């Protein structure tokens, strides 16, 4: 059971999501875990039991339980907001 | 460069009394020299002015007719005629120097003053 | 016959002041305006010229300005040799020499 | 949120169809032979350029902002608005100059080249907008939107992004605008000094002739004396000939005062009437170079570029007080949430405001300009 954390502070965390992208084998980048000010949870159905996101307060951390194959690869944690002009920041990389 | 009055001094109303305007260094052909009066515990007034380059004698309205004001160019001096002196004209008499038009000197108004003389009807 | 008017007739201060004299002409007089100083008992001596110049050997604290008809001597720093009385004189043509009625500066 | 659909429709509609006229009669009838038209040209074409993908905002923020328009479309549509934005404020810089040059020392081949070598500076300074900005699905929904991605090195890229519309789009080129529109106001003023003492020299001089006695000969040539004094100050922005010029002037002036003086009004008024060869041999040149730069103002190209300069630099200045805002935010300078909510509510609204000038620019040729024939025409 691994857990993935991510630092982001000042104009992120109050006002953008944060959350967590994989780039798969199959080179997508799809989502997998996400965060709002609001303290609403919101995961892929894939992973949806098996990992569970959290806030801190200006960390995110990724929680992970089941670890199996099919979910070995880097994770970007991405950081995505903007009510009228959309931003997106992307994290570096991690694999695992 | 210096503008020395001289005749000045106590004189009965209506004589006639001359001024003069020796003055040492520039030339009286190159000046225009102008009178201006300051009476006791008042402020300065133009009186006459002569034009020794071509001969522009002016005066004020309260001096014109009565005034007259001559230059020679052999003595460099500038001499002023009063006649029917009245008690309005008991003041200290200045001798002005002023350049011509073209260039600079004139822009230059009154700069080398007279020493001064009294005048006391 | 254009009239020169120095509304600041009397006028007190101290050493290091900064004190402005204002005058006015009837006319639209060029920036054809001499200002001159006069220490009680001795002949005024010319400082500004052409409402803007600085005659030779004056001190530089003496300033002159032009605002159309409105001409304007300040003095940066006071000395105790600049209480005098100041006279404001359009020279626009040899006939037409007007001063102004006279400023005293006191302490 | 639901004007801003219907603003960038009537900004799409209005725009395209001024500026098309705008191109048609420019490069129909006025042919392109003045430097101001090829920019005129250029800027009208840059409009035209940035509302042909207007309407792609338009529906993106009707469709509660969804982008069907897909990944290339939305780096287009975002390097054209910021294209729009340099491009616009660079021909306006060259405008700005062309007129100093024009108003104050009275050239296809550089126009031309200034105007490509623009062309090129405004699409490379939009390249942040086709690097970074590619469609974002809003995490697992069907919701898709045109956003601007960042990396985790490029941490001050957004601090980049907004202090460069800041400088490069009003600091810098307000800075050349305000230069050349201030030795204009200077070169006018001293083309007004002249005209407007030599019209009291002159009004004076019919005066003296018609007049019939010494004190009213002698009291319009005081006034003609201190007129002569204050246009020898007026010196056009070769220095000896106009001052020379009026040292012979106010020379004749006092051999009419000093004739006037001794009540020879025939002499006063026969020495009053030399002025006009004074006048003729030095001082009609530059009676001519004033006049011609003083009517240069009436030029209505004059109107229309004053007018677009003025309105492009004045619809932009809610947008980037609000851009300036946000760049502080970012560095954390104003960090209060109260601040930042009326930034993010105000930055949708100004941005509209800032690019309402392209359906405007058009109107400025009707409005400022009187030569609206092929707008009658056609
Ligand atoms: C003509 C305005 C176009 C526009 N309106 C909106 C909203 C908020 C719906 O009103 C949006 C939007 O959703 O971001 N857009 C796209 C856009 C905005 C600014 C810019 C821009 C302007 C000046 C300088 C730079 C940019 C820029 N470049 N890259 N990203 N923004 C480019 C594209
Ligand atoms: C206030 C913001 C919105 C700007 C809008 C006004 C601009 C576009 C226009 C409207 C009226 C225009 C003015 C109308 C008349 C003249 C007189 C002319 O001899 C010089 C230009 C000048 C002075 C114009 C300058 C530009 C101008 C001020």
């Amino acid at each position: 059971s691994l857990r993935l954390s991510c630092a982001a502070s000042g104009y992120i965390f109050y006002r953008y999501s944060m959350g967590w992208y994989r780039q798969a084998p199959g080179k997508e980048r799809e989502f997998v875990a996400g965060i709002s000010y609001g303290a609403t949870t919101n995961y892929a159905d894939s992973v949806k039991g098996r990992f569970t996101i959290s806030r801190d307060n200006n960390t995110v951390y990724l929680q992970m339980n089941s670890l199996k194959p099919e979910d070995t690869a880097v994770y970007y944690c991405a950081a995505w907001g903007g009510r009228t002009l959309y931003f997106v920041y992307w994290g570096q990389g991690t694999q695992v | 460069v210096q503008l020395v009055e001289s005749g000045g001094g106590l004189v009965q109303p209506g004589g006639s009394l001359r001024l003069s305007c020796a003055a040492s260094g520039f030339n009286v052909v190159d000046f225009s020299l102008h009178w201006v009066r300051q009476a006791p515990g008042k402020g300065l007034e133009w009186v006459a002015y002569i034009s020794s380059s071509s001969g522009s004698t002016s005066y004020a309205d309260s001096v014109k007719g009565r005034f007259t004001i001559s230059a020679d160019t052999s003595k460099n001096t500038a001499y002023l005629q009063m006649n029917s002196l009245r008690a309005e004209d008991t003041a200290v008499y200045y001798c002005a120097r002023w350049g011509y038009w073209p260039g600079e000197p004139w822009w230059k108004a009154f700069d080398y003053w007279g020493q001064g003389t009294l005048v006391t009807v | 016959d254009i009239q020169m008017t120095q509304s600041p007739s009397s006028l007190s201060a101290s050493v290091g002041d900064r004190v402005t004299i204002t005058c006015r002409a009837s006319q639209s007089v060029s920036s054809a305006v001499a200002w001159y100083q006069q220490k009680p008992g001795k002949a005024p001596k010319l400082l500004i010229y052409s409402a803007s110049s600085l005659y030779s050997g004056v001190p530089s604290r003496f300033s002159g300005s032009r605002s159309g008809t409105d001409f304007t001597l300040t003095i940066s720093s006071l000395q105790p040799e600049d209480f005098a009385t100041y006279y404001c004189q359009q020279y626009l043509y040899y006939s037409l020499v007007t001063f102004g009625q006279g400023t005293k500066v006191e302490i």
